[PDB]
Parts: C-alpha cells; structure tokens; sequence
C-alpha cells in the first residue's frame, strides 16, 4: 500500500534558477528523497568544461602578450568558468580571434553549430592597443565531478606540443541544491507531503533532465543491490 | 674554476592537500586532516555549504 510522486509543475525563476515539485509523496520519503536527490545532483551531474588552451605567442602560463592587461594565467582562470553547452560532439576546438581595444568576452567566440554559449557576455580579457590581437584554440570536453591537471597526466599520449596549455576540469555544472519539505494537504487524503527541489546550475543542464538522470542513477544502484546472490 | 654555468628556473604550482599548516590571526592553529566532497558538509537551511 503505497503512493508515488509524479513531476509536477517546475518554474524556472532566472535561467540558472529553478524549483522542481513532487507532489505525491507518503509521509517518511520526503527526507529520504531530499537527501539522495541532493547528493547525486552534486556528485554526478555531467557537464561540460574547457579542457585545454593554446594561445600562439605564449610558451607557458607565466609569459605575457603585448597590448593585453590580463595575465596567461588570469586568461587561464577566466576560461575555466566558461559555460558551453555541447549537443553533439564530445570534444569541441572553439576559435576565438578578436583585435583592437576593447573587452574579448565571450560572444566574440567563432560560433558553432552544435555549441551555445550560455552568457556570450562573459568577459575574457581585455584589449588595450589598436593593433594587439589575440587568437587562440580552446578545447572542450564532456565529464563528470572533478578531474585535476595533474591526474590527466596518465593519458598523455605525446603531449609534445608545449603550446598546449592544460586547465583544471570541474566538469560539474551543478552549484547548489536545497530541499524542502512541506505538507501538501489534499483535499482527500490524511499525510502526504510535497518536495520543493531548489537548484541553482551555471546554466547548462536543464531542471527536468537533472532530476530524471539522478533518478536514473539511484535506481540502477538499486537495481543492483536488491538481488542477492551471496 | 668554472668554465660555464646555467641556472634553470622552475615554478611549480602547489595545491593545497592534507597535512600542509594553516592559521588564523588569533593563534588558532591545524592540520589540514581530510579533504570531504562537497556533499558531506553540513549545509544551511539555504543550501549553501560550509
């Protein structure tokens, strides 16, 4: 004898904000689904993050280029927190070719088809000379948690290029979840309680997908330890 | 002496990991015992982790 939630209305306050409901919850798994939702949101969620930077004139994250103000390696921790939504590929080179004096944000990026960039007006660096002009190749790839510079080692496969510029991948996009469980008296039925899933992402992953996949994973986990085989 | 020298210069980028010391201004002192996921501290009503 048992109930069972099902999605109901999920509002979308600001792009990256947004609450999803459960209506239908039996007393007691309000906090058991709160819980286990939230841990594998944050855990993991898959998303994308840029992997690698080659800009031409600089040999190592210390050099400086003509006619920029930032730093290579204010450059580097400015890319880290580039949010890009890749459909199809899962390792996208963008282009990004900008001159003259003005601030390179994001939108200045060679747009491609299968990759939205989801707040083009990210600042990236800034220009301060007629004729400085920057080119560079950022690489981008799909991932799940936290993966270091340093770990990636292991697959290095010739990195023989040292213009190639390794940048530490938080492939996370998920940055804050909170739950809420409230009564929701209906007008026949005596407990039943109402889930409000509150997540806040950097824009990437859609609410309803979140939910569906952390209920995906939670469920072949559970798949396989109800079977027993001693 | 010395016919030739060459002097090389490395930086080396140090993450913070466990048993490095770290301090507040008032004496208070540790060593940094284990690095927790994000999901295991305690959060506010909010969400928000410490």
């Amino acid at each position: 004898e048992f109930l069972k939630p099902r999605l109901v209305d999920i509002e979308q306050v600001s792009s990256t904000h947004a609450k999803v409901t459960l209506e239908p919850l039996e007393r007691g798994f309000g906090h058991t689904l709160g819980n286990a939702l939230r841990r594998i949101l944050l855990s993991s969620m898959p998303g994308c993050a840029v992997t690698e930077v080659e800009i031409d004139g600089v040999l190592h994250e210390y050099s400086t280029k003509e006619g920029v103000q930032e730093d290579i390696l204010e450059i580097l921790l400015n890319l880290k927190g580039l949010a890009v939504r890749v459909q199809g590929k899962d390792e996208v080179i963008l282009t990004l070719n900008k001159s003259g004096i003005g601030p390179v944000t994001a939108a200045d990026i060679t747009h491609d088809g299968d990759v939205e960039i989801v707040k083009p007006q990210h600042v990236i660096c800034h220009l301060t000379d007629e004729n400085a002009s920057i080119s560079m190749r950022i690489k981008v790839q799909r991932g799940r948690g936290y993966v270091p510079a340093s770990t990636r080692i292991h697959s290095e496969e010739d990195e023989r290029p040292i213009g190639r510029l390794l940048v530490d991948a938080c492939y996370s996009p998920v940055e804050r979840i909170a739950y809420n469980v409230e009564a929701a008296r209906v007008e026949q039925r005596t407990d039943l309680d109402k889930l409000v899933i509150e997540m806040e992402t950097n824009g990437t992953i859609d609410p309803e997908e979140a939910i569906r996949r952390a209920a995906t994973i939670l469920a072949e986990q559970l798949e396989a330890f109800v079977d027993l085989r001693d | 002496g010395v016919l030739k020298i060459v002097k090389v210069y490395l930086a080396v980028k140090r993450r913070i990991q466990p048993g490095d010391k770290m301090a507040g201004r008032h004496g208070n002192k540790g060593v940094i015992s284990k690095i927790n996921p994000i999901e295991d501290m305690p959060y506010d009503e909010n969400g928000t982790p410490v």
